[PDB]
């Protein structure tokens, strides 16, 4: 079930905000705000605090236009956006 | 109270392969989609922890990199690419001495002691990290990269000491599987008062 | 002889990615399959030179690989992991030594 997938990773956002107050700051809000209409759901990766935010969109059509919000109203000049991709090989290790 | 085999847990390192080879290790950063939290101490204590995660590779790339080469001289090299830092620890005192200040090569010495080079993890018993390595063949050259900064969220620091685990396993011919690379993870964290 | 635009081809390097980014590039080696040495001067500049090869990965990994990243101070480091070694270049003297 993707969409209950996504709602449940918003469910994770909320009860990390609730565990740590100083995880979602005002500018983290803004960038929230910008596209949250778009999206299942969407989480700051680990302890948070700011940094890389995980969202997940609606469809791809929502994807391209969160892509497209982000982009054309940049919260800074140093944020990007970091194509992820699922990792079948977790860690990997070879020999010259 | 967390450590458990962290004194008596002995290894044999030993050189496992040829002079003119390199390994190579690398690993993907992880999100956390649920249960953060529940895996930290002492509340993991009390109940136990759930978490559902999966393994990203970043801009098509395994943030996490380590190389391990024997080295001709018989001591450890260390080499940071994301910090651009270089250090040279040649006994044992200088290898465990994880809060050296300003170093940034902590997570990969208590590795190397996980190891088997230290004496408290090593089951044959050796005079110096010198003697140790002159026994062992060559000395080694660990270079690490962790292209995502730690406390970004994105599990940097733990995954980096697994990359360097799972390098050093091989290259030193431990034999251990991916379950035992994350226990001496979580020594290696626990070495490190993380 | 040899030197063709490689006094007067200019370039302009732009410090194109952020400041905590890491640029990785990688290459596998390759393998000639035929017309090995006919690529070589002055032999290539008499004829020309016909080769047959392709790229190929050891042990599933690109054997050549380089790391760039924006440095604090204003000079070039450079780190040799195979050769285990850095150097420092400050000047042009340096970096055309």
């Amino acid at each position: 079930s993707f969409v209950e997938f996504g709602r449940l990773v918003g469910k994770t956002w909320e009860q990390n905000k609730a565990l740590d107050s100083g995880t979602n700051p005002p500018a983290v809000e803004a960038i929230i705000d910008l596209i949250k209409d778009y999206t299942l759901g969407y989480k700051l990766p680990g302890a948070g605090g700011g940094g890389y935010l995980y969202m997940v969109a609606k469809d791809p059509q929502a994807a391209v236009r969160i892509r497209k919000i982000l982009t054309e109203n940049a919260p800074n000049p140093r944020a990007r956006f970091v194509e992820m991709t699922l990792s079948d090989k977790g860690f990997q290790v070879s020999r010259s | 109270g967390l450590l458990d085999g962290i004194s008596n847990r002995k290894s044999t390192p030993k050189l496992d392969v040829y002079s003119d080879q390199i390994v190579w290790g690398r690993s993907p950063v992880r999100i956390d989609m649920a249960g953060g939290w529940t895996d930290t101490p002492p509340y993991s204590l009390y109940s136990g922890g759930n978490v559902v995660n999966l393994a990203i590779e970043l801009n098509g790339q395994p943030p996490l990199q380590v190389y391990v080469k024997p080295c001709k001289d018989f001591h450890i090299v260390l080499r940071s690419i994301d910090m651009g830092a270089m250090e040279i620890v040649s006994t044992f005192d200088e290898l465990q001495d994880y809060k050296k200040i300003g170093s940034p090569f902590s997570i990969p010495k208590a590795a190397l002691s996980l190891a088997g080079f230290a004496p408290a993890f090593s089951a044959v018993s050796y005079a110096s990290l010198e003697e140790q390595l002159k026994d062992f063949g060559a000395g080694i050259e660990v270079t690490l990269l962790a292209a995502i900064p730690a406390g970004s969220g994105l599990g940097t620091s733990s995954i980096l000491a697994s990359t360097v685990l799972g390098a050093i396993n091989d290259f030193c011919g431990l034999a251990w599987d991916k379950n035992e690379i994350c226990q001496r993870t979580l020594v290696l964290e626990q070495l490190l008062t993380t």
